[PDB]
């Protein structure tokens, strides 16, 4: 199946250049559909496109962005990259990468799509992940408290991945100090004390921070 | 430019036919292909509409529209709406120069959802957590359908001092909201007092935990 | 020479050397002769063995 | 790398004599979507003079 | 299978671009070179069109074709068509199997060619058949243009049906048709009357003969 995966630096600086890199599987980018895009969103606004690139060279900016996006790409690795120099505060968004159809009559239908990542420009405390324990009928209930954390793009997993049944996520909110929070819960029946322990696992995309804790 | 422009939010019972129409500000909107797409909450867009008469495999016939040059509006037609149709929806285009534009974006909610009462949830800080030196209590605020929901919290006699998060509601894949809230204080604290609640306010009911730390 | 195209026999493209005299070649590495590796795989100037 | 080249119905020609053709621009550059070569080979043609 | 399809008959007048059409069954057309023969009556087929756009030496520039490739079929076109174009044309092409098929044939037809009378001639028997023991009347019909020809018999004063055999009309060299009738007969009937007419039926017009045995 084509898939497309979001990649690059989490954490960027203010005033500086932006980087991201998005890696494509189960396709030629040279003969798939030509051209390549990326798209950003904001927290609760809509898509802005931002630039493609042909395999040739050829290529389209955003005139309200032309000064700052600068767009290259891999023939070889089947990777295509964007840059942009001159970062603000406002910047932070929500970045994918999509494809476009070319091989018809036009350019049209955006089909496939990323994964999605939500870059950060912002420096200011700068900190790394916490993890903390919370406290546990015919059911039971528990979960996991993740704190500390700067980088928004944060991913969680309950027993590996294995047997995920009743696993339940929160949305995440930013402290007063700079510091998101986030919460996840499952709920699992009394006699299930057995077997499949009740481990939640967190991992830290920015930082590759990994913690398994019961 | 080739500005798209779209109405926030609409909203309409089930079972009915829905009218939703993206107008361009700028340029003929005809001389281009023009797309819609749906995005769930929590997911990515998917395709819906293209060459501005065509639709994919896989969505519903429930989606169909067409274009019109001389108002530089993009019709779109929901017959038989339901709860699962509940997503964002996004107009696009290309200008002339090449320049792909997206819309503003359209929330679509459906109106005729039953009511729902919000469940509460607490945690309190557990010792891995004291043992560091701190402590902070979890609330879970969910399964309820009306935004109006506020929080509330109280230690025995009174509010607690201590500051208190809350969440920003957000709609989930199954047609409901999510929320929580967070309060951070000193073990001291936590010890020196008798209990502690996570109080939710609905209309015309609330509900507590009353989460006692001794005893 | 079926009629859907019988493509059971095949000739090697180009080598970097000329065979000898009974020499047997079966190797089925992607040949490159540009000015750039093809990393096994067929680039934009890169050519199957066979 | 020129301007502006002219239209199929008057199709420029130009004519190549008395200079080093050094086929290797075209291997430096390479934004080619297609390239074939009749009769002559593509790893030859340094090797060869016309 | 690769089976190629010809209409019955076309018509066209003279001096201009008369198209003659073949359609293919399925396949490809791309596959396999389509070719066109020219057959004459009383004659062996003779290759005009090969490769699909290519013509031998001594045929006319006339003749012409293109192939469709949206259809997957085959045209054959003459520029300035004449009198002596007229004749049967056949689409031949090859299957993927090594199958050669030929087309059903289309019968050219000359519109702009004038009307005709037929050139009614009548023998009687002579000796060496009177020895034999036998008769036999030869009515010839010939240049007559339609094809409607009828035959008819009369005796010395009323009509008479004896075994009477016609020819079916054909195309001659020029373009024209030709007929033949016969009655056998008796000597001894024959020498009981005094005359024998044929009669032929034209479009307009009729010609008797009335040849009388003796004197």
């Amino acid at each position: 199946q084509v898939q497309l995966q979001e990649s690059g630096p989490g954490l960027v600086s203010p005033s500086q250049t932006l980087s991201l890199t998005c890696t494509v599987s189960g396709g030629s980018i040279r003969n798939e559909v030509y051209y390549w895009s990326w798209i950003r969103q904001p927290p609760g606004k809509g898509l802005e496109w931002i630039g493609y690139i042909h395999y040739s060279g050829n290529t389209y900016y955003n005139p309200s962005l032309k000064s700052r996006v600068a767009i290259s790409v891999d023939t070889s690795k089947n990777q295509f990259s964007l840059k942009l120099n001159s970062v603000t505060a406002a910047d932070t968004a929500v970045y994918y990468c999509a494809r476009v159809s070319v091989g018809g009559r036009l350019v049209s239908t955006f089909d496939y799509w990323g994964q999605g990542t939500l870059v950060t420009v912002a420096s200011a405390s700068t900190k790394g992940p916490s993890v903390f324990p919370l406290a546990p009928g015919g059911t039971a209930a528990l979960g996991c408290l993740v704190k500390d954390y700067f980088p928004e793009p944060v991913t969680v997993s309950w027993n590996s991945g294995a047997l995920t049944s009743g696993v339940h996520t929160f949305p995440a909110v930013l402290q007063s100090s700079g510091l998101y929070s986030l919460s996840s819960v499952v709920t699992v029946p009394s006699s299930s004390l057995g077997t499949q322990t009740y481990i939640c696992n967190v991992n830290h995309k920015p930082s590759n921070t990994k913690v398994d804790k019961r | 430019e080739f500005m798209l422009t779209q109405p926030h939010s609409v909203s309409e019972s089930p079972e009915m036919t829905v009218t939703i129409s993206c107008t361009g500000s700028s340029g003929s909107i005809a001389d281009n292909y023009v797309q819609w797409y749906q995005q769930r909450p929590g997911s990515a867009p998917t395709t819906v509409i293209y060459e501005n008469y065509q639709r994919p495999s896989g969505v519903p016939n429930r989606f169909s529209g067409s274009i019109d040059s001389s108002s530089n509006s993009a019709s779109l037609t929901i017959s038989g709406l339901k709860t699962e149709d509940e997503a964002d929806y996004y107009c696009q285009s290309y200008d002339n120069s090449n320049v792909a534009v997206f819309g503003g974006g359209t929330q679509l909610t459906v109106l005729g959802q039953p009511k729902a009462a919000p469940s509460v949830t607490l945690f309190p800080p557990s010792s891995e957590e004291l043992q560091a030196n701190k402590a902070t209590l979890v609330c879970l605020i969910s399964d309820f359908y009306p935004g109006a929901v506020t929080v509330a919290w109280k230690a025995d006699s009174s509010p607690v001092k201590a500051g208190v998060e809350t969440t920003t509601p957000s709609k989930q894949s199954n047609n409901k909201y999510a929320a929580s809230s967070y309060l951070s204080l000193t073990p001291e604290q936590w010890k020196s007092h008798r209990s502690y609640s996570c109080q939710v306010t609905h209309e015309g009911s609330t509900v507590e935990k009353t989460v006692a730390p001794t005893e | 020479s079926k009629p859907s195209g019988n493509y059971n026999y095949l000739y090697r493209l180009l080598r970097k050397s000329k065979l000898k005299p009974f020499e047997r070649d079966i190797s089925t590495e992607i040949y490159q002769a540009g000015n750039k590796p093809c990393n096994g795989v067929a680039g934009p100037n890169c050519y199957s063995p066979l | 790398n020129a301007t502006t080249f002219a239209s199929v119905y008057a199709w420029n020609r130009k004519r190549i004599s008395n200079c080093v053709a050094d086929y290797s621009v075209i291997y430096n550059f390479a934004p080619f979507f297609a390239f074939k070569c009749y009769g002559v080979s593509p790893t030859k043609l340094n090797d060869l003079c016309f």
